[PDB]
RNA sequence: UGUCCCAACGUUGGGCCCGGUGAACUGUACAUUCCAGUGCGGAGUCUGGAGACACCCAGGGGGAAGCGAAGACCCUAUGGA
RNA sequence: CGCUCUAAUUGGAUGGAAGUAGGGGUGAAAACUCCUAUGGACCGAUUAGUGACGAAAAUCCUGGCCAUAGUAGCAGCGAUA
RNA sequence: ACCCUCAGAAGGGAGGCGAAAUAGAGCAUGAAAUCAGUUGGCGAUCGAGCGACAGGGCAUACAAGGUCCCUCGACGAAUGACCGACGCGCGAGCGUCCAGUAAGACUCACGGGAAGCCGAUGUUCUGUCGUACGUUUUGAAAAACGAGCCAGGGAGUGUGUCU
């Protein structure tokens, strides 16, 4: 759940800004976000034997 | 008085005919520099080559004067390529060990630089010793 | 004010374009030319329309500028400087190698170049460069 | 803070410093540029008459704006930066005070160099129109100045 | 009855110059342009000419198909309400 | 070709490691390497592995910063001080 | 610490400590964007994808590159003469012989020279070519879309099954 952890919402076309979700001012939670989710992170459930 | 370095320093490889035909060959043919496409327009798009892939790209296209395209075509000749401007095939060392079964009339040794002043000076009088050029020699006062 | 030409021409009866043409390739190559009789220069064709043209120039312009020689002086100088790159280094270099002169200020008589004469016995369609700066307006000094 | 950029020999010459002080940089450049060469009293008489309106510094690049004054030499814009020049002379006088201590004759040295430098911006906030507030800060400016013997 | 013919003079606050304070919008790059042409047919940047010594102040806004908003109109989606 | 960490084999470093700056050499190239200055403690190579492994771009994200600019504003309100 | 300066527990100067204060308080290192000062190159008559490749100017401590230039000679691929002689053409000019000769890129040897001198690096000038990049598109320099600049961040991953 890291980076998960927010309501952040994309405010979307009409403020000549990109469509990343964003609380507070601050974007979140999308892989390019600073503090926003890994994208395809190391896992648990990998066979690794 | 004055500094001096240490070792076989004005040491020459002996070539065959071929070999220095060859090597003054690459010397004189030279290469393109081969830098990144419009490296020299954006500060954060730095020097280092990379095909370039813009379906409308200029340099990709050929386009004469934006730059020749890294090809195989460019490839130094096999019997020199990699060699000292001198002629010289280089021997990276990191100890004295690393000198044995280097031929001081076809190699010249070139000492990492991690290694210290101390194992330094033992190399570079070994090395003198059995006949091989230092490429980077110590340079002391005398 | 004093100009050292290695050559003096004579344009008196002579096609414009035919000497304009000679003397910048002349001092392309590094000859100091000074044209002279420039008013009694000649241009082939029917007066009424040689004429039109050059009030058509007269009449161009606008807040950039198009500012067109009147005087047989300019006309011809400004016809050898559509035959120079006056724009480059070298071109402009030339240009200002050459002056025309109306009348000759000189004491020597100028020469007559190769193929560039008019038989005015057997020619009456042409017009003189004082006929046409006066048709344009310019003030006759000559 | 900056530290001299210049090489100083301590035996003929001395030195001074301002620290984050809250003035014009863009003044502060004016300022240096045209004070430098000059003696610390030519350069004290010169910034005296700055600030008494008398003789104006010229605003060779930051001189959007700017009208002409007609004392300006070999340039048309120039102002009376008061304040700048003010704390160039609380400078000069730190730095006269240093070479006279030392056993030099101050006031004769030579301003060998002197230059100003952006250390930062004090920060601030100001309320605008619409629920929105902008920047609204002031710079923060050191300046070495290191006189020299005739 | 200055809405108009047809505009004038004046008043107060700005504007302009000086001290102090001191943002924002906007910025691919280059950029002194003009006339034509060309080009995905609406070019400061391509071609041909023309013009063009650098910088600065004030101005009214012709152009940058100016800035500000992933066109509201129209169509399309095995979209929504 | 380059990056991380693991293992085996094998090396470097306070007689100055990594990093950074400027500079020399090699390779078609990814990139490798040396010199000098700074730095002041760690750093490789080969082989077999491991992968949160390579950016110029997404009105991309966060931080920092320049031009804009000593520019706009610090006048306008029946309370001109 | 002490001293000097200053309105001054400020700041500055000088000084003391330590291997180091360019370790002096968000105080290991200290990139880029970028700013001040300054060195080199260019610069107030001149033109715009900012360069690539050639070639000139000026600039250059050492180290890590050491080459380079001119006479002459040797070798000498494709190509390839002048002149002279003879013969054709109205003429521009051509043919035959001299002759596949002289010449001919590179490379080398002898003799002489260069050490800012050769390479290289910075900048600038000349020549040739040249309207970014990525994307959308039949067609992009585009008056189609994206980005102010830089650093760092930023996209084929796991389980199960199948082939
Ligand atoms: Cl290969
Ligand atoms: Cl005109
Ligand atoms: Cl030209
Ligand atoms: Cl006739
Ligand atoms: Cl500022
Ligand atoms: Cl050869
Ligand atoms: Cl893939
Ligand atoms: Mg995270
Ligand atoms: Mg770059
Ligand atoms: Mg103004
Ligand atoms: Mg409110
Ligand atoms: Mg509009
Ligand atoms: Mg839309
Ligand atoms: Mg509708
Ligand atoms: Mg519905
Ligand atoms: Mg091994
Ligand atoms: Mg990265
Ligand atoms: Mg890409
Ligand atoms: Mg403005
Ligand atoms: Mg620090
Ligand atoms: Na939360
Ligand atoms: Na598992
Ligand atoms: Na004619
Ligand atoms: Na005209
Ligand atoms: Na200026
Ligand atoms: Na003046
Ligand atoms: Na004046
Ligand atoms: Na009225
Ligand atoms: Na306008
Ligand atoms: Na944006
Ligand atoms: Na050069
Ligand atoms: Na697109
Ligand atoms: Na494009
Ligand atoms: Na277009
Ligand atoms: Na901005
Ligand atoms: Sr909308
Ligand atoms: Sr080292
Ligand atoms: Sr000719
Ligand atoms: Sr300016
Ligand atoms: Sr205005
Ligand atoms: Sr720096
Ligand atoms: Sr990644
Ligand atoms: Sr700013
Ligand atoms: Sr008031
Ligand atoms: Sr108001
Ligand atoms: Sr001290
Ligand atoms: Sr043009
Ligand atoms: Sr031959
Ligand atoms: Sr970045």
């Amino acid at each position: 759940y890291a980076g998960l952890r927010t309501p952040a919402e994309s405010f979307g076309s009409g403020r000549g800004q990109a469509h990343v979700p964003k609380l507070d001012g601050r974007a979140r939670r999308v892989p390019q976000a600073v503090k926003g989710r890994s994208a395809h992170p190391p896992k648990t459930e990998k066979d690794r034997s | 008085t004055e500094l001096q370095a240490r070792g076989l320093t004005e040491k020459t490889p002996d070539l065959s005919d071929e070999d220095a035909r060859l090597l003054t060959q690459r010397h004189r043919v030279g290469k393109p520099q081969f830098n990144r496409q419009d490296h020299h327009k954006k500060k954060r798009v730095s020097t280092s080559w990379r095909k370039p892939r813009g379906q409308l790209s200029k340099q990709r296209r050929g386009i004469k004067g934006k730059g020749d395209t890294v090809e195989a075509g460019f490839r130094s000749p096999t019997a020199v390529r990699g060699k000292h401007p001198s002629g010289f095939e280089e021997v990276r060392v990191h100890n004295v060990d690393d000198l044995e079964g280097v031929d001081g009339d076809t190699e010249a040794v070139r000492i990492a630089s991690k290694v210290g002043a101390r194992k330094r000076e033992r190399i570079e009088e070994e090395a003198e010793d059995a006949g091989i050029r230092v490429l980077n020699p110590t340079y002391v006062e005398v | 004010a004093e100009f050292d030409a290695d050559v003096i021409v004579d344009a008196r009866d002579c096609i414009m374009g035919r000497v304009a043409s000679q003397v910048a390739e002349q001092a392309l190559d590094g000859e100091t030319v000074a044209v002279v009789n420039a008013e009694r220069a000649v241009i082939t064709g029917r007066e009424e329309q040689i004429v039109e043209k050059y009030e058509k120039r007269v009449d161009i312009g606008n807040d950039n500028g198009y500012f067109y020689p009147k005087r047989p002086d300019g006309i011809f100088k400004r016809t050898i400087r559509g035959m120079l790159p006056h724009k480059k280094q070298r071109g402009r270099e030339a240009f200002e190698s050459v002056r025309v002169y109306l009348g000759n200020p000189y004491d020597e008589d100028g020469e007559v170049l190769d193929g560039t004469s008019l038989d005015r016995l057997s020619n009456i369609k042409f017009v003189t460069l004082g006929e046409i700066s006066e048709t344009l307006g310019a003030n006759k000094t000559w | 803070g900056i530290s001299y950029s210049v090489e100083a020999d301590p035996d003929t010459t001395a030195k001074a410093m301002l620290r984050e002080r809250q003035m014009s940089f863009k003044h502060s450049k004016a300022i240096a540029r045209e004070i430098k060469g000059k003696t610390a009293g030519e350069a004290v008489d010169y910034l005296e008459a700055v600030i008494e309106g008398d003789q104006p510094v010229p605003f060779k690049q930051h001189n959007s704006g700017v009208g002409h004054k007609s004392k300006v030499d070999g340039w048309d814009a120039g102002r009376y930066p008061e304040k700048a020049s003010k704390a160039f002379l609380d400078l000069l006088e730190n730095a006269v005070g240093n070479a006279d201590h030392q056993g030099f004759d101050g006031e004769a040295m030579t301003i060998k160099h002197v230059a100003a430098h952006k250390v930062g911006e004090q920060q601030g906030r100001k309320p605008r129109a619409m629920g929105r507030a902008s920047a609204w800060n002031s710079p923060q400016v050191d300046v070495e100045l290191i006189l020299e013997e005739p």
